[PDB]
């Protein structure tokens, strides 16, 4: 859970 | 060279107060590390690689050859597994004594898709020759000789599954993909295995007081 | 084997080969250098991810749950392509394991993560078997936290069998480089790990930086 | 060690 929710919903 | 009926032979071979699931468990592995032995002799080939050779790959690779002998012998248990012992483990007990993760993962990933798929045991002797013939294991003479003998199974196993099973198309990969969770699964287990040790307040027994003091 | 599967790893060659270039002692820093790479990395490994034929499908957390803990495995993977036996180096500038031992690293997670590469280069694998082994590598049903197990176990298969025909066609006398490869996976479960207790280490130190790496490695 | 030695003797 988080900066790799940024990087996926991009 | 490494025929699937030898291997086969070997895994039937070796064919078979109070109830605390650590106690019972460890009881249980002890059994089977001595007839562990006796099945790692009878696998083509093991005999003949040197002494220090074949104890460093009994010594990296019981943990993951009880376990997967386990699943598969656990095959119509329900929420559980058989020990060797005829005592059982149920998720119940494994999670009240600490073991719940894995334990459960041991039934997903394990017991269950040796249902789902029905692994017959030929199948599950060549996985744990496979298992066996480990050539990452620190310390051997020889790891290509480890690796080609895996190989040799490989090739028999694969052979096998366009025997037994021809349309099932996949079978072998579906075998091995078993392997990468056996052993992510196995190092888990171990950590537990020691942490019951260092307690000291669960009962090991002299073979695997051995296996677990590196 | 199929056409289809000749274009479904003709598209993924593209895919690896494309995402594998948006381009990047008081000497601790060493270290925060190791740091600033495996970013990039997990940038390149959604970034793969992503254009995977079925990987946005899947609930999130889902391919959350997988980037999370294929992670290393697929930074071991690329560590281990980009390695060059002369040196006993990895890749203009290049990475012994002295210069391993110079960051924090300093113990033996480097001698696995070097032995492994010298592994994975003597099979002499290329371009296609390598992002198929990492696409395999990514759709592990059994990752921690996961939803659709059947969904991920499912389009796993789907590269295990692309790869097993891609390589009797290709290795038509060596068709043991099929469970080999596979097998490799196993090896990778154990770096992995190997890896957490380096990770385990250090965070005793305590360093931790990253956001993104204790993001992933659930620090 | 010592026990799987003399096992595998
Ligand atoms: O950074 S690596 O050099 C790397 C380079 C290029 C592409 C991916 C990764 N690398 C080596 C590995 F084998 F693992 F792939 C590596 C990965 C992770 C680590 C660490 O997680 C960190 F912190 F350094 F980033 C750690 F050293 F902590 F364990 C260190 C080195
Ligand atoms: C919950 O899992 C623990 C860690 C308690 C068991 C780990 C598995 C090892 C291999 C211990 C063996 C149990 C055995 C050998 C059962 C059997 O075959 O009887």
């Amino acid at each position: 859970h988080k900066i790799l929710h940024r990087l996926l919903q991009d | 060279e490494m025929p699937v009926d030898r291997i086969l032979e070997a895994e039937l071979a070796v064919e078979q107060s109070p109830n605390d699931p650590v106690t019972n468990i460890c009881q249980a592995a002890d059994k089977q590390l001595f007839t562990l032995v006796e099945w790692a002799k009878r696998i083509p080939h093991f005999s003949s690689l040197p002494l220090d050779d074949q104890v460093i790959l009994l010594r990296a690779g019981w943990n993951e050859l009880l376990i997967a002998s386990f699943s598969h012998r656990s095959i119509d248990v329900r929420d559980g597994i058989l020990l060797a012992t005829g005592l059982h483990v149920h998720r119940n007990s494994a999670h009240s004594a600490g073991v719940g993760a894995i334990f459960d993962r041991v039934l997903t990933e394990l017991v269950s898709k040796m249902r789902d798929m029905r692994m017959d045991k030929t199948e599950l002797g060549c996985l744990r020759a496979i298992i066996l013939f480990n050539p990452d294991a620190k310390g051997l003479s020889n790891p290509s000789e480890v690796e080609v003998l895996r190989e040799k199974v490989y090739a028999s196993l694969e052979t096998y599954c366009k025997q037994k099973y021809p349309e099932q198309q996949g079978r072998f990969a579906k075998l091995l993909l078993r392997l990468p969770a056996l052993r992510s699964i196995g190092l888990k287990c171990l950590e537990h295995l020691f942490f019951f040790k260092l307690i000291g307040d669960t009962p090991i027994d002299t073979f695997l007081m051995e296996m677990l003091e590196a | 084997m199929s056409p289809e599967q000749l274009g479904m790893i003709e598209k993924l060659v593209a895919a690896q080969q494309q995402c594998n270039r948006r381009s990047f002692e008081a000497r601790q820093q060493r270290f925060a250098h190791f740091t600033e790479l495996a970013i990039v990395s997990v940038q390149e490994i959604v970034d793969f991810a992503k254009q995977l034929p079925g990987f946005l499908q899947l609930s999130r957390e889902d391919q959350i749950a997988l980037l999370k803990t294929s992670a290393i495995e697929v930074m071991l993977l690329e560590t281990s392509r980009r390695y060059n036996p002369g040196s006993e180096s990895i890749t203009d500038f290049s990475y012994n394991r002295e210069d391993f031992a110079k960051a924090g690293l300093q113990v033996e997670f480097i001698n696995p993560i070097f032995e492994f590469s010298r592994a994975m280069n003597e099979l002499q694998l290329n371009d296609a078997e390598f992002a198929l082994l990492i696409a395999i590598s990514i759709f592990s049903a059994d990752r921690p936290n996961v939803q659709d197990q059947l969904q991920v176990e499912r389009l796993q298969h789907t590269y295990v069998e692309a790869l097993h025909a891609y390589v009797s066609i290709h290795h038509p006398h060596d068709r043991l480089m099929f469970p080999r490869m596979l097998m490799k996976l196993v090896s990778l479960r154990t770096l992995s790990s190997v890896h957490s207790e380096q990770v385990f280490a250090l965070r005793l130190q305590d360093k931790k930086l990253p956001p993104l790496l204790s993001e992933i490695w659930d620090v």
